[PDB]
């Protein structure tokens, strides 16, 4: 007993669009940074454009739609929001623009001007968006640094949608068949069982958070993925990063637990980040803290950004 | 990136 989904599907014109520039070239396809034009709205949206190879497998398209499908059921400042998608002769899936990328490139490449407060704002914008899929009974299934975008430093929204699924409202749990999986970010119920929950969404959170608090650290690195379901079997977890105090850590180490109940919930999460935020210099030590600082076309005049846009 | 996404079966 669910309640019908009345979100909106956009069909988008390939009139309505210009691509300024490729952001990154792949089998699938090339995705595009430009500009979204709304026939007679006198606005201009960056957009991230995709467009996918133009040999293009049955299976490919009807499993980018799913995406497409989740990302057009979502409204929330914290997830990535599809603003529509273009049928032609490939089809093109169109996001809003994230000018800073991957979060995981970003702390990689500015660990040295990244403050405490910005990195537990992130844990707390990461939680309020995996909050909000629970809340749509939405369970990610790869939550990681590479799945964070960057719209600017202070605003980060989730992303990747591609292996989401749904649960049914008597549904708890989902089983699922072999595919390419994420083993380093993956519950061990999900690696021994196929076994996905809210909860393994929050281990995930764990490696993700550890993920920033490393700079981009590759979590066990240097063990093969072959070998991780027997280490967390042992009991063996990932190493307190070194700017982290005992308190951010015991709360990394709790998503960690076995009993996936006795793991700590999104919500709760929300609140320990934020209480953390408002004294971040308390709960990780950096050198040089107090001190950091972080921060195209001329057509910018109508420029509107998709979080202002409304329909 | 590639090398994090391992073939389950």
């Amino acid at each position: 007993g669910e309640a019908p989904n009345q979100a909106l599907l956009r069909i988008l014109k390939e009139t309505e669009f210009k691509k300024i520039k490729v952001l990154g070239s792949g089998a699938f396809g090339t995705v595009y940074k430009g500009l979204w034009i709304p026939e007679g709205e006198k606005v201009k949206i960056p957009v991230a454009i995709k467009e996918l190879r133009e040999a293009t497998s049955p299976k490919a398209n009807k499993e980018i739609l799913d995406e497409a499908y989740v990302m057009a059921s979502v409204d929330n400042p914290h997830v990535c929001r599809l603003l529509g998608i273009c049928l032609t002769s490939t089809v093109q899936l169109i996001t809003q623009l994230m000018p800073f990328g991957c979060l995981l490139d970003y702390v990689r490449e500015h660990k040295d001007n990244i403050g405490s407060q910005y990195l537990l704002n992130w844990c707390v914008q990461i939680a309020k968006g995996m909050n909000y899929l629970e809340d749509r009974r939405l369970v990610h299934r790869d939550l990681a640094a590479r799945n964070v975008l960057v719209k600017t430093p202070q605003h980060v929204k989730i992303t990747d949608f591609g292996r989401a699924k749904l649960l049914g409202a008597e549904e708890k749990e989902y089983h699922a068949e072999g595919g390419k999986v994420p083993i380093k970010w993956m519950a061990l119920e999900s690696i021994l069982h196929r076994i996905y929950t809210h909860q393994s969404d929050v281990w995930s959170y764990g490696v993700t958070v550890w993920e920033l608090m490393t700079f981009g650290s590759k979590p066990y690195d240097g063990i093969p993925a072959s070998e991780i379901s027997s280490i967390l079997e042992k009991g063996e977890r990932l190493p307190q990063p070194p700017i982290c105090t005992i308190d951010v850590y015991m709360i990394m180490v709790k998503c960690w637990m076995i009993d996936a109940d006795s793991r700590p919930k999104f919500r709760e999460l929300i609140i320990e980040f934020s209480k953390m935020a408002r004294d971040p210099q308390r709960y990780l030590v950096i050198q040089g803290d107090e001190r950091m600082h972080l921060p195209d076309e001329e057509d910018m005049d109508d420029v509107v950004d998709a979080d202002e846009y409304l329909i | 990136d590639e090398e994090d996404y391992y073939e389950i079966p």
